RNA sequence: UCGAAGGUGGGAUCGGCGAUUGGGACGAAGUCGUAACAAGGUAGCCGUACCGGAAGGUGCGGCUGGAUCACCUCC
RNA sequence: AUCAGCUUGUUGGUGGGGUGAUGGCCUACCAAGGCGACGACGGGUAGCCGGCCUGAGAGGGUGACCGGCCACACUGGGACUGAGAUACGGCCCAGACUCCUACGGGAGGCAGCAGUGGGGAAUAUUGCACAAUGGGCGCAAGCCUGAUGCAGCGACGCCGCGUGAGGGAUGACGGCCUUCGGGUUGUAAACCUCUUUCAGCACAGACGAAGCGCAAGUGACGGUAUGUGCAGAAGAAGGACCGGCCAACUACGUGCCAGCAGCCGCGGUAAUACGUAGGGUCCGAGCGUUGUCCGGAAUUACUGGGCGUAAAGAGCUCGUAGGUGGUUUGUCGCGUUGUUCGUGAAAACUCACAGCUUAACUGUGGGCGUGCGGGCGAUACGGGCAGACUAGAGUACUGCAGGGGAGACUGGAAUUCCUGGUGUAGCGGUGGAAUGCGCAGAUAUCAGGAGGAACACCGGUGGCGAAGGCGGGUCUCUGGGCAGUAACUGACGCUGAGGAGCGAAAGCGUGGGGAGCGAACAGGAUUAGAUACCCUGGUAGUCCACGCCGUAAACGGUGGGUACUAGGUGUGGGUUUCCUUCCUUGGGAUCCGUGCCGUAGCUAACGCAUUAAGUACCCCGCCUGGGGAGUACGGCCGCAAGG
């Protein structure tokens, strides 16, 4: 019954690559753009 | 360090009750004051008030004993605790002493007892049992 | 606790150590 | 333990010891009598227990106990063996079924006949 | 080009047998000793080292889960 | 994890190709990524589910029938045709096997329905029909359908029925027991009436078909189910058990045998436990045994267990990931909660009703389907975000106590040895002696010298340190603690898997040192024997420098942090008010230690008890009957011992 926090890695796609490491971002699912690539970057929620 | 203020409050109450103390003092917080209000309204304690301490405010609780020096509280258990927390739907609310006790439940409408929550059709976190 | 359990354990340990001592060179040559 | 210790390691049940491993999941097995002899029980008791050495169809060599009063088993005799422990004998976990295959139902039995393969008197 | 099967090669990994050999469990009555339990007749045990047919002995440090301390005169 | 690294079309991009479609799906080039202790990569095992069994429930076991999805069709590849292909009764190739051959070459695939052989404890007919339902082709009549509907066999399971009912006695015979009286079988039997279920015989004889057919007919089951007549209690009961658990006891036979047994355990001439007979009990077309799963088992404890002595606190710290977190304001609505919509196939389960003569079974209508997805509502709690506060935590300043640690130098007593006097005949040792030393001058006494090790009194249940542990003196360097003020920061805290460090003694390596003590080893003695205890010697070692080792009854056999719960009395460190001489443990109060005694409470007990083994919260380590065994195997570390 305890609440467990779990982590998962997904691969997203951004054309111009404006997202650095540590930025909180938003994603939306999409059709497979490659192997293992199934997400699309919406926009950078906050930079860090 | 101090992890559960609510459990500490309950244990202060239990320890004072077992030693037949007429008074117990603890640091003040809104949650402690609210469960004190529920306890007083349900007749488990005599009365409570809040003074001011050296740093913040204190909570002062009067314990109720009968004419023959019999305790008015038979038990105090903490159900939902840090780590393993307990939530109950409006339909599976717990019963204490087969209804003879009171279960304090933290709903979005405030602090209610099991009977009040069942009547109002709400759920929440089962803070404690009193009987 | 009774010392009987310690006695059983110590006899097992002593016998094993004796066995290890008796076959040191044999173990070295086979390993 | 702590709830976190439980979610990290969990609870592991005790393992179950397999009984009568020679049967291999069957109620009975068919075997051939490797040798038929007699042996003595543990110290508190005393008798000449009749025990046969059986080679089962699961390719396991097993020693089995022959119940009843008299038996007619000898070498190369097809027997049907079942599970059952005999407290006196140290490592005997099987019994020979009377009245099945070569082993015969005992003689002059009138009570608990079905447990010794003795037909009802006509 | 890819390509099943086949061939060659060097390794992985799982088992069976093996002359000889180690220990374990059990077995009224065999042989040798008395180690422990009463201060068990050298208190016992723990780690370590050496030695000894065997239980075991001894050194070094540790523990009490070690027994006895009669009489004891002044107040 | 006794499987820690894995991956090179592998991770991404661009242009092409390809496909019904997106996509390293393929390709060329470019970049060097991607996955993994939240367990990758390996190894083992396995079709998954609705469901089924068990259970109070949570949970555990399982995937038979029936229903859905998947995979395969002798083994391994491959495409073709087509709307659609693992193409079971298609093709091509290779292989194994079986068969025909004129030797050139050909043929075959039951995991479809029956059936055969084999394996096995074990599992059926080489049946009937397209009458009903579903399917394919055909305009249709119609044809095909081992799907399906039926039948046959098997107590394999569930359910139902029968084998008779009423009356019948100082209670027949017989059996068995006996106290020799009698009692039990036993209303049981015999006998007198009654009824005939189901079986048997005869007669009639279906529904399933508001179907199919424009022919006149059409039911496989089946002349079955069923109904009505006839005869007669007539044709119909066994299995296990009976010492206790656990309903039900006597006699005879046997004697530690033969045997029984789930456990405890029964057999030793008087067995309610063996064998047999009477009697009895429990079930009943069944009754027992074996096998397997759940329950009992709170015996893996989420519900719902523990760790002082019973198994169980790592030797002790630091700290990584993680877990967890004081008071307060606003916000979000992630968790949480309410409601609504979609979905959660049918079957199954549960409730009600209905149909089979009842039941099993079947149908109908609800519930269930504990869940997930979308909308809407709430904000107490958890969490996020943006702040604030000082009680936690830390810093600053002022004092204080200490065998805390490291280095260097240094003191005295004593033991031993060496030298020189005096000085003689024993000394030494033991329960008692002897080996031994001495007469070549010993022991004793005095003076001088050399060297090493340990530091009497102070010195204690007293201090310090995380633990191991730490006291001759001085100097140098250095760590922690406590008290007061509360100036400062403002939750910066706690714990900590793995990991790192420290860690008595013994032991190991290299180099020194070596007085005393002293494993091993020598003699002496004791003893039946002494590989011992006792005596005389005595080597490693003990000591120093630098490194290994990594264990202890490394114990308080008690992990760390925090809050609360009667007191009394010692003692160590510090601040303060009042008796006040202010000399005085004067006394009080307070903070931090360290003991004893004792409440409440806890514990199986012993005991613990404000320094908890009490009351609670957070995190970690560990336990799951005793041996085998902290052992083997594999691995890691170590020079080895070994851990």
């Amino acid at each position: 019954g305890k609440i467990i926090r779990t982590t998962k890695k997904v691969k997203a796609h951004d054309e111009n690559g404006e997202a650095g490491i540590g930025d909180r971002v938003s994603l939306m699912e999409t059709r497979p753009l490659s192997a293992t690539k199934r997400w699309r970057l919406v926009e950078i929620l906050e930079k860090a | 360090t101090m992890t559960d203020p609510i459990a500490d409050f309950l244990t202060r109450l239990r320890n004072a009750n077992s030693a037949y103390h007429d008074e117990v003092t603890l640091p003040h917080s809104k949650l402690k004051a609210n469960i004190a209000e529920i306890l007083k309204r349900e007749g488990y304690i005599s009365d409570y008030r809040t003074e001011d301490a050296r740093v913040g405010k204190s909570l002062v609780v009067q314990l109720k004993y009968g004419p023959s020096r019999e305790r008015s509280i038979a038990g105090l258990r903490r159900v939902s605790k840090p780590g393993l927390r307990v939530y109950a739907k409006s339909t599976n609310l717990p019963r204490v002493l087969g209804g003879l006790g009171v279960a304090i439940i933290s709903t979005s409408s405030g602090l209610l007892t099991d009977r009040q929550a069942a009547r109002q059709g709400v759920g929440g976190e089962v803070l404690a049992y009193v009987w | 606790g009774s010392v009987i359990k310690k006695r059983r354990k110590r006899m097992s340990k002593k016998k094993h150590r004796k066995l290890l001592r008796r076959t040191r060179v044999q173990r070295r040559k086979l390993g | 333990p702590t709830i976190q210790q439980l979610v990290r390691k969990g609870r592991r049940d005790k393992i179950a010891k397999v009984k009568t491993a020679a049967l291999k999941g069957s109620p009975q097995r068919r075997g051939v009598c490797t040798r038929v002899y007699t042996t003595t029980p543990k110290k508190p008791n005393s008798a000449l227990r009749k025990v046969a050495r059986v080679k089962l169809t699961s390719q396991v060599e097993v020693t089995a106990y022959i119940p009843g009063e008299g038996h007619n088993l000898q070498e190369h005799s097809m027997v049907l063996v079942r599970g059952g422990r005999v407290k006196d004998l140290p490592g005997v976990r099987y019994k020979i079924i009377r009245g099945s295959l070569d082993t015969q139902g005992v003689k002059n039995r009138k009570q608990a006949r079905s447990r010794y393969g003795a037909k009802k008197e006509k």
